[PDB]
């Protein structure tokens, strides 16, 4: 078994960054991440994946470039890395765990373990 | 100066108190021997061409152990990643070469045997699943299957193991090390089953991935910036297909591919 807990979450202004952290307990242990969003009201979306052991990744059309995943198996976590956030990022983020990923892995109903989830808002107009 | 026979690098791995982390060790082993100095499309590594590969470079080792404290070997075709052959104790087994060029690289393998033999039958999974008398799809992988395949690969010299036990043994070997070097998906379900100490047969969607692997580096290696000219058919895990477009989602589950 793995528990995930995810962090890092925020309020942001558009372009603003935020770096989610899944922290995967006792090991991540070569596990697959993908993470996943939902907003009010609507469908959850898977976002971004990374394997186990090679690091492989893959991102949605929605997320690409902005979104950078990336593995620390020395700190049992994987971070996503969220530049130039828009409106339309504002979602409850998950992050679920995989042995492999789901063969598409934006699948959420093959991964076998769940963190609680990290709220990500980003304001409609700049500050001030 | 002293002159040795060649030899061809042995990569290690015992299923004797076997953990995720000296599977995944040893098949990340495997992938480095396979893919030294190697071609990257798409972020994948090409395995070698067999054409104007020299003999020296031709084929890697795989020496596995077990809890009964048996050795045997198997030889890779770095070409392919998949088995040709294999050595236990002072004799060794080929299977059937495809080609008479195929047929003189492996007269340079196990080169301190006194008994060479070749089966009259090659590799390919048709045959061996005729042979072992069952489909890949009912033939249960595990830490517990290759550590008894190993030990009927070592008695198959001795009488004690007859030939369909022999091709279900091969059928075990070649998935659990042949083709989780190829495909990070089939790496995760073998480390998947090490980590619950549980065995089970590969599902559809290994199967499909398995027969899928040539077609596959093809279509990636002649993809346009990406972009497949016609779309794969792969299948789910409940067996229902889906179509890939795009090298992007072949990335997270293919490890190597053959030259194309
Ligand atoms: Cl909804
Ligand atoms: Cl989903
Ligand atoms: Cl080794
Ligand atoms: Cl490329
Ligand atoms: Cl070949
Ligand atoms: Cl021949
Ligand atoms: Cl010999
Ligand atoms: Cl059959
Ligand atoms: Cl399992
Ligand atoms: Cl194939
Ligand atoms: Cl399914």
């Amino acid at each position: 078994q793995v528990q995930l807990a995810e962090s890092g979450g925020g309020l942001v202004q558009p372009g603003g960054s935020l770096r989610l952290s899944c922290v995967a307990s006792p090991s991540l242990d070569y596990y697959g991440i993908g993470w996943f969003r939902q907003a009010p009201g609507k469908e959850r979306e898977g976002v971004s994946c990374i394997t186990g052991s090679e690091g492989s990744t893959y991102y949605a059309d929605s997320v690409k470039g902005r979104f950078t995943i990336s593995r620390d198996n020395a700190k049992n976590t994987v971070f996503l890395q969220m530049d130039s956030l828009k409106p339309e990022d504002t979602a409850v983020y998950y992050c679920a765990a995989a042995d492999p990923l789901p063969l598409v892995c934006t699948w959420g109903d093959e991964y076998d373990y769940w963190g609680q989830g990290t709220q990500v808002t980003v304001s409609s107009e700049p500050k001030t | 100066a002293m002159i040795f026979p060649k030899q061809y690098p042995i990569i290690n791995f015992t299923t004797a108190g076997a953990t995720v982390q000296s599977y995944t060790n040893f098949i990340r082993a495997v992938r480095g021997r396979l893919t030294t100095g190697a071609d990257v499309r798409h972020e994948i590594p090409v395995l070698p061409n067999r054409v104007g590969l020299p003999i020296n470079q031709r084929f890697i080792l795989v020496e596995l152990s077990n809890h009964a404290e048996l050795s045997v070997t198997l030889a890779l075709d770095v070409t392919n990643a998949y088995v040709v052959g294999y050595r236990a104790g002072n004799s060794a087994y080929f299977f059937h070469p495809d080609n008479q060029e195929d047929a003189e690289a492996i007269t340079h393998l196990f080169t301190d045997v006194q008994n060479r033999y070749t089966f009259a039958f090659g590799g390919n999974y048709d045959r061996l699943e005729q042979l072992a008398g069952n489909l890949r799809e009912n033939i249960e992988l595990g830490n517990g299957p290759l550590e008894e395949a190993i030990s009927a690969l070592y008695y198959y010299s001795t009488g004690g193991t007859q030939l369909p036990t022999l091709a279900r043994s091969f059928i075990i070997c070649i998935q659990m090390i042949s083709e989780a070097a190829r495909f990070q998906y089939i790496e995760g379900e073998m480390r998947t089953r090490i980590r619950y100490n549980r065995r089970s047969a590969p599902d559809p969607s290994v199967i499909t991935l398995e027969n899928s692997w040539g077609r596959l580096s093809t279509a990636i290696q002649e993809s346009n910036q990406g972009a497949f000219a016609s779309p794969i058919q792969l299948q789910r895990r409940n067996g229902s297909k889906f179509s890939v477009y795009d090298v992007s989602i072949l990335i997270p589950i293919i490890a190597l591919m053959v030259y194309r």
